[PDB]
């Protein structure tokens, strides 16, 4: 009994941490969504070059 | 609360960080968890494979132009077109002692829902068979809590014994037995679900808990519904995860469940690749397929763990003991794929139907059941005070046989079938009744010493508990004493016959 | 499969385009070829129960008009002859891999999400000669479906810049 | 759809678009192409009977029993 | 664009290219635009090409003709108002009742219950049965099957069975007919029509005449309704539970070979479709109880070439909870139910499982009917005078078991005017236990015909 | 040269070759990654041909480099070899240091001349009722032990090894093919017990190798006997060869496992249609010439336990001395379980075998036989309804049954009783006396698991 | 006793939902460092992320 | 009364048909309402016909050369 107890405390303390992460990342993309930044994009690809 | 927050940061600071140079090649045809995939040629055969599914794949053909693979899974959110990248790497799964009380995916994912668990050490799971200069005999003893068994067809360390019967006849509550023996001696145990009703895993499950033996313990299982390659490839895995710990000079036990289905999905999908078959829809290698799977499983060399671990050890020879399964149709010993397989194990148990109809539980056609390595692991007890009784009792079976269309019987005959009968009753016992060492010694004395040929037929049983009660309590330190060593002296059994006169007198 | 059936006629053909220094002329004739392949109306009236190899022989140099040879001329001819006219349009494509390596200049496909200014170009050309082929080749590609980067594509050596990372390691995070 | 010939290797190929004559010195001659267990294909003597006797460049002996198209078992 | 048009087709196969950027994935619901015919996505031919079987005639078809997607499984009403309507396999009306009202459907190639949701527990599942309560005992989520001949109400059986389900429990129950015999489908509807059971039903046939692969459905059909319905759950959750009546999963193997062969794949071993077991699983581990609610099923079978060897009851033994056998000599007895006591057999017969002192008292029972019948051949070829005093009591004692088993039902209450017999375990346990004492050898083997409890028994006695 | 992969399937592999450099049919074609080699097969032309590996078939990819040696498998030859535990490759295992040695011999041969084969007319005596009675032995003979899985077919060549080791004195070589580890690891360490060890040499393929190493492993030993039949003694000639084979139905199977992958057709059954041939192939570099003698034994499962499948068939046509095995006589516990009839020996010659042997062993098959036919009706009907000598021939017949009962030296591992050497003239003297009636009055359990008549005396007496 | 805690700790959880909703809208951040930092900073601006 | 003929020298085909022809001419009778009868002759042969014609239709062999289609008709 015990044993149960405690196993569903962790499980629920990890379940959590998966919605959590599924919210998390919807914003964080929808934020990246709405910056529009075409001079990164150029820094970054001349940043690749120079790792190539 | 925040806990999770840092965590998740610091996971995310963690990786990607960087771009990657990398293969891939798209899905040209589909069936059947069976797929095509051209554009990729730095493939290796059978590597993992990498998909935006999120799933995986084994490398099967690798011809001119394209790959045909596997699914691991499910595959109805799949489609042609989509991106199917290579991981360079050969199939794997975490292995560890981690894994105890666990049970997981059949690729070593917690489907307990339990937590996952990190295994420090990953292995990969196709393996071939060591070296015979450092195979080792088998020297050490295995029990099964039976006294049917136990005695009359030893099992040693690293053995491999296929058990072999039909349905609701007995075949797994024997291996469960067996495992639970194990509790106190600490050896390494494993067993695999193949292709079963999930109903008697949780059974199964529940059982090993309320034993609590779930935490020596590891189980994987391969699910009735699973896509039929799951089943075919876990009994490797779980022979690779069991691997690590007679890789490490210790002494292992695998329960293979139900090979049969594992054999017949084999099949199929190879027959799907438009194969031709042998025999019965089955192609050659199958025998090949079992069998090389079934060699991996020895007992080896300190030397070789050794050659293994390369300082990381002292040097103790490992083992790993085998318990496959197969079910027979009718009882069909001389079936095709039950011929093959016994020319692979190194020795058999068959369980007779009728007598389990007949509510002998377990149900022993001790006729056929043989070890080839016999008395290397009985104690001197048990192995001095075997040796011919189950050849005795089964030609007292076919004595039987013939004394039925026959109305003469000599005193040899008569005097056999007697003994027959006593001997038979002796070899019985109830589910979950294991015994110590004692117990079917003083059985088997009191048989040998006729004692038994004098006391009712039906009552042979309960003057069997009764004595074991008699004795564990009188003599407690006695077989205390004598089950933990296993070796006999005659003061010992002059010790037993003196109890065997006053338990009859009572 | 096709492409393996394909592949005797491929290397021949460039063996014998090298061997003439034709295969300008070759891999001309071989587009022109594809494309009345892929025309269901040209491929259709090709398909009627009537045509002779020499039919279809002539038909074809008239479809080709100029740029023939008596040598393609025999070329097609075995082609029908062993009917194998169908995976035509592989045979040109494998055909033009088999000069690209054998000049060692390989095509690069890139794919943005804006579009991209040349002295960048010849800028990444230059950094994947580093990967040394005998020359790149430059197909630029941009993509509002890309949302950051540029992914890159050498035959199938491919590597990933864009927002994909974020489903990568989201896949992590689970 | 039809699959590959033993007739088509890229040697003979290439010989095809330079020429489309001097059949096989009027197959007087065949020349290898398929090899395995006693059997060989050969390219060319269509001439040849079912049941000719065959001489070979190891100075050996053979019977053909299939004139294809093109190609010959032996 | 949204749809392809035909290509080619053979036999029941049926081809359609699409574009690259739009192509469906399996098991999707195909329309052919301009008929009603329907297609069901199999695997992908590449090239734009999918391979599909149709739901219906091959006729009136030709190629060029477009055909779409809806992207999606087959989705079929779900509700409680599907109850008394028989359906089509695209679960649309045939009853003549007016289309379905309810419009929540669901789709049905769906995945079987994971591992947490096996239920973790076992207990047994009840009727009012005797005979099944005592000698079969079944389990929720239970799979049993059936055997037997014709002729002996096997349709009144299934009857009396929904009655109880719906009355004791508010069971739910569904029927598929896989391969009906048309006429005795009709039948059949019209019997369950005049008993009321008609309304806590739902109903959908797969007549054997009609194109493999919708009789090949309607099991996923009949099952997600089934899933729905146990799912489907009353305040403070905990639905009820709900049961499954299969007619001949045999002729489902049937096909399975049938489509097995029109694929143009290899025919197996004994010459089956390779993988049946597969499907099996799909079916069964797709059915079972559930941490909360629970549905079980039991299924019609034939034993084809009367054997135990061949591949499909072999199969089928994986999942049969229990054995349910009907004999005919019994029904010529006038025993109703006229099952086959003694040999019928189910796996849930442990102590540990139906109970210490239940699974002695059966055990003995069985012990006592398995003498008898070494008894009655010496009677009947030695006269009953020959037999020790014990042996005739047990004779005696064993007839009136068989007369006690003969029970009337609710569904016989309707078609003759008597009171049917509702009878619990611990209830049927109690008399047969003190018959075991054997004090009614006074009471005439009479006074158990057509009798419920044996305190019924012993009213009868007192009024004969 | 050199040449690279280019498709890969099960174990069977594909190169190309430049057309200048085609390798003949038979070489070995190094990785140029790994120590992995190929042999070819199959000349697919077009300046690609197909092969098969020898090792792992992993860590493998396409368009992989691979040179050619320009030279068949031709492996390590000479008595340097013995004592030692080589591959398949003849390749130290024991780790004892390469062998010493520098003579290579092809493994491929073509079969002696008609003009070079030897009348092999020497007796053997063994030990074993049984044999010794029913299959008189050719010294130089081919010994074959038909039987089913499980039916003691290593354990009598174990005994056989016993007892033949210990009557001869010179050369022997054991080549382990495809059969479980622990058996022949085993065995290695009860030869070192021995010290003929020496005098033989180890070589095993088994089972967990990959089947391409499962096809050519017998050549490798058998052309070492060839070699040391062929390698004369000085003023003299080869010495007596001692061939032991391990279920050459395992490179039968091979062999099917193959076929098509190699593009071949499918037998009757499933086998390689030159299935045949190549079992030919095989046996007839198999045979003690007008040069030395070889004395070969041959370990044959039998698959599924049955006679009528084309293998075991083929079979027969291959030895002169034909031992087989029953799953009812084992059913019955006698062990041995040789079925007195089909095991048969061409040896068995009334000029040659001496007259009584001759006859006393007919009248022991006759007796048998009508046991055998009439156990149908004794099965139907009561042992009693029959003729009284009917019943006496049955009653013979059981404790016939019973005197062949034996405990082997090896045997008394699973039972404990000491095996035992019955001496031919014991065995003939004692089922002569049987068939005289001299014991009808002997109770029959006084024959079972015994060896001598004496001890059948000793036994019924203490009984 | 498990259920009454059980659910209460869900109603905790609740609370927490919101306030890590506005705890992984802070933590969306780290698109930055997905970039190659492309953009140094780019979120703290736009605040409408804020969801359950 | 009437009867068709499906003689053993005529191509298989039409005695492959015939049945269902027949099949329609009584239905026809049942569509009117009232009742008649009809009798099957030699469908082992209609079904040795019809797996030949398959065949020569390189149609996929089946069990003792049947494709199942043949229970479905
Ligand atoms: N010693 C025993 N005494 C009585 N019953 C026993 C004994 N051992 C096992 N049984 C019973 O045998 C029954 C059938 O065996 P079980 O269902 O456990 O697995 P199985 O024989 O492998 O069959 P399956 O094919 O379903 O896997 C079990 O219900 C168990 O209770
Ligand atoms: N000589 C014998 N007498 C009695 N029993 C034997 C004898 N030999 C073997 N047995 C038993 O029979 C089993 C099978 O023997 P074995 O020769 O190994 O069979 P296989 O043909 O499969 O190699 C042995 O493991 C042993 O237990
Ligand atoms: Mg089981
Ligand atoms: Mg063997």
């Amino acid at each position: 009994a015990k044993e149960a107890v405690d196993q569903e405390i962790n499980s629920a303390r990890e379940e959590l941490r998966q919605q959590v992460a599924a919210l998390a990342v919807t914003g964080a993309e929808k934020i990246l969504n709405q910056q529009v930044d075409a001079e990164a994009h150029n820094a970054m690809l001349s940043q690749l070059a120079a790792k190539l | 609360p925040s806990e999770i927050s840092a965590l998740i940061k610091q996971r995310i600071g963690d990786l990607d960080t960087s771009a990657t140079a990398k293969n891939e090649g798209t899905i040209v045809m589909v069936s059947d968890g069976i797929v095509r995939i051209h554009g990729l040629a730095d493939a290796m055969y059978g590597e993992m494979i990498e998909f935006d599914g999120g799933l995986f794949g084994m490398a099967l053909n690798l011809e001119q132009d394209s790959v045909g693979a596997v699914v691991l899974g499910n595959y109805l959110s799949l489609q042609e077109g989509q991106k199917a990248r290579c991981t360079g790497r050969v199939l794997e799964v975490p292995v560890g002692p981690e894994l105890l009380g666990r049970v997981v995916d059949a690729l070593g994912n917690p489907i307990d829902g339990k937590g996952p668990i990190d295994a420090k050490l990953t292995d990969a799971v196709e393996k071939v068979a060591p070296g015979v200069i450092w195979r080792q005999s088998v020297d050490q003893p295995v029990q099964t809590g039976y006294k049917s068994v136990d005695t009359m067809i030893p099992v040693g360390r690293g053995q491999r014994e296929l058990i072999i019967g039909d349905r609701q006849t007995g075949k797994t509550a024997m291996a469960i037995d067996a495992i639970i023996a194990q509790k106190n001696s600490g050896i390494k145990c494993v067993y695999v679900a193949i292709g079963q009703k999930q109903s008697t895993i949780a059974n199964v499950v529940r059982k090993l808990e309320e034993t609590g033996a779930m935490a020596y313990t590891t189980v994987v299982a391969a699910a009735a519904a699973d896509p039929a390659a799951m089943q075919y490839l876990a009994p490797y895995s779980g022979c690779t995860m069991g691997e690590y710990f007679r890789d490490r000079g210790e002494d292992a036990l695998i329960i293979y469940d139900d090979l049969s289905k594992q054999a017949v999905a084999y099949r199929q999908i190879s027959l799907l690749l438009r194969r031709p078959p042998g025999r019965e829809a089955y192609p050659g290698d199958v025998f090949y397929l079992h069998s090389r799977l079934l060699e991996r499983a020895s007992r080896v060399s300190a030397e070789y763990v050794e050659k293994f671990t390369n300082g990381a050890v002292t040097g103790k020879t490992g083992s790993l003991t085998a318990l496959p399964i197969i079910e027979t149709q009718a009882g069909d010993v001389s079936a095709f794929v039950p011929t093959n397989v016994i020319s692979i194990t190194d020795g058999q148990i068959f369980l007779e139907t009728s007598l389990f109809n007949a509510g002998i539980r377990p149900a022993v056609n001790a006729g056929i059941s043989v070890s080839r390595v016999g008395g290397s692991a009985q104690t001197k007890i048990i192995k001095k005070l075997s040796g011919g009784i189950r050849t005795a009792l089964a030609q007292y079976r076919e004595l039987a046989a013939f004394a039925q269309f026959a109305s003469d019987l000599d005193e040899a005959t008569r005097k056999q079938l007697e003994h027959g009968q006593r001997v038979t009753e002796l070899m019985k016992q109830k589910q979950y009744a294991p015994y110590s060492i004692a117990d079917q010694a003083v059985s088997v004395y009191a048989s040998n010493e006729g004692y038994m040929a004098d006391v009712e037929v039906k009552k042979i049983v309960d003057f069997d508990a009764a004595l074991i009660a008699y004795f564990r309590s009188e003599y407690a330190p006695l077989m205390k004493q004598i089950d933990e060593t296993g070796d006999y002296n005659k003061d010992i059994e002059a010790a037993i016959k003196a109890g065997i006169e006053s338990f009859k007198a009572t | 499969e096709l492409l393996t059936l394909a592949r005797p006629y491929a290397k021949a053909a460039f063996a014998y385009a090298s061997e003439q220094g034709a295969t300008d002329n070759w891999s001309n004739a071989l587009q022109v070829l594809s494309a009345a392949v892929q025309d269901e109306a040209f491929s259709a009236y090709l398909n009627r129960p009537e045509l002779t190899p020499a039919e279809q022989v002539k038909l074809f140099a008239k479809v080709l008009g100029e740029d023939q040879s008596q040598a393609v001329s025999n070329f097609l001819t075995l082609l029908a002859d062993n009917d194998r006219l169908v995976l035509l349009p592989e045979i040109a494509a494998e055909y033009e891999q088999l000069k690209s390596q054998n000049n060692n200049n390989v095509d690069v496909v890139i794919e943005s999400a804006f579009p991209l200014t040349a002295e960048q170009e010849q800028l990444l050309k230059s950094a994947l000669e580093k990967r040394f082929n005998s020359t790149v080749t430059v197909s630029v590609e941009v993509k509002p479906e890309l949302i950051a980067g540029v992914v890159i594509r050498a035959g199938d050596q491919v590597i990933d810049d864009s927002a994909l990372n974020k489903l990568e390691k989201m896949r992590t995070r689970l | 759809m039809q699959q590959l010939n033993p007739s088509e290797i890229s040697a003979l190929i290439k010989q095809r678009i330079g020429d489309l004559d001097t059949s096989a010195t009027a197959k007087n001659e065949g020349t290898i192409v398929m090899v395995s267990d006693g059997i060989v294909r050969i390219h060319g003597l269509a001439d040849a009977m079912y049941g000719e006797m065959i001489e070979f460049d190891g100075g050996l002996f053979g019977m053909a029993l299939n004139l294809e198209q093109d190609s010959v078992g032996a | 664009m949204s749809s392809g048009r035909i290509i080619q087709i053979i036999g029941a196969v049926i081809d359609v290219e699409f574009e690259r950027t739009s192509v469906p994935k399996i098991y999707d619901a195909l329309q052919v635009d301009g008929t009603e015919t329907t297609l069901e996505v199999q695997q992908q031919l590449g090239d734009g090409v999918v391979r599909t079987i149709a739901m219906g005639s091959t006729e009136g078809l030709k190629r060029g003709l477009t055909v779409t997607s809806t992207n999606a499984p087959i989705s079929v009403p779900v509700g409680t108002a599907t109850l008394g309507r028989i359906m089509d396999v695209l679960g649309r009306p045939i009853d003549e009742a007016g289309p379905v009202a309810t419009e929540e459907r669901l789709p049905i190639h769906r995945q079987a219950p994971s591992y947490a949701e096996q239920a973790a527990s076992t207990d047994l599942l009840e009727t009012g049965i005797k005979v099944i309560d005592l000698l079969c005992p079944f389990a929720k989520g239970g799979k049993v099957g059936l055997f037997g001949g014709a002729g002996v109400g096997k349709t009144v059986n299934m009857m009396e069975l929904i009655n109880n389900i719906a009355k004791a429990h508010s069971g739910l129950s569904v029927f598929a007919g896989v391969g009906e015999r048309t006429r005795e489908g009709n039948d059949f509807y019209h019997e369950m029509k005049d008993s009321n059971v008609l309304d806590k039903v739902a109903m959908v046939y797969g007549q054997m005449n009609e194109p493999p692969g919708n009789r090949l459905r309607v099991a996923l059909t009949g099952l997600t309704m089934a899933e729905y319905f146990r799912d489907e759950k009353d305040e403070n959750g905990k639905g009820r539970d709900v049961l499954l009546f299969v007619d001949n999963i045999y002729r489902y193997t049937l096909a399975g070979t049938e489509v097995s062969a029109l694929l143009g794949r290899m025919p197996s071993a004994v010459g089956y479709q390779p993988t049946l077991a597969e499907e099996m699983g799909v079916l069964q581990e797709r059915i079972t109880s559930t941490k909360s609610g629970s549905i079980t099923s039991i299924q019609a079978v034939y034993v084809p070439a009367d054997d135990l060897t061949d591949p499909s009851p072999a199969t089928t033994f994986a999942h049969l909870d229990a054995t349910v056998v009907l004999s005919r000599d019994i029904a010529s007895s006038g025993i109703y139910p006229a099952i086959d006591p003694l040999d019928s057999t189910s796996r849930q017969l442990d102590p540990l499982v139906v109970g210490q002192e239940h699974y002695e008292i059966a055990r003995a029972v069985q012990n006592v009917l398995q003498r008898y019948k070494e008894l009655k051949d010496i009677i009947a070829i030695l006269g009953m005078d020959e037999l020790a005093e014990e042996d005739k009591l047990v004779v005696y004692r064993a007839r009136k078991i068989q007369r006690f088993f003969s029970q009337p039902f609710h569904v016989a209450e309707v078609f003759t005017g008597a009171p049917g017999k509702l009878v619990p375990l611990k209830e049927t346990i109690r008399g047969f236990k003190g018959l075991l004492a054997g004090e009614y050898d006074h009471i005439p083997e009479q006074a158990f015909y057509m009798v419920g409890g044996i305190d019924e028994v012993i009213a009868k006695a007192e009024k004969l």
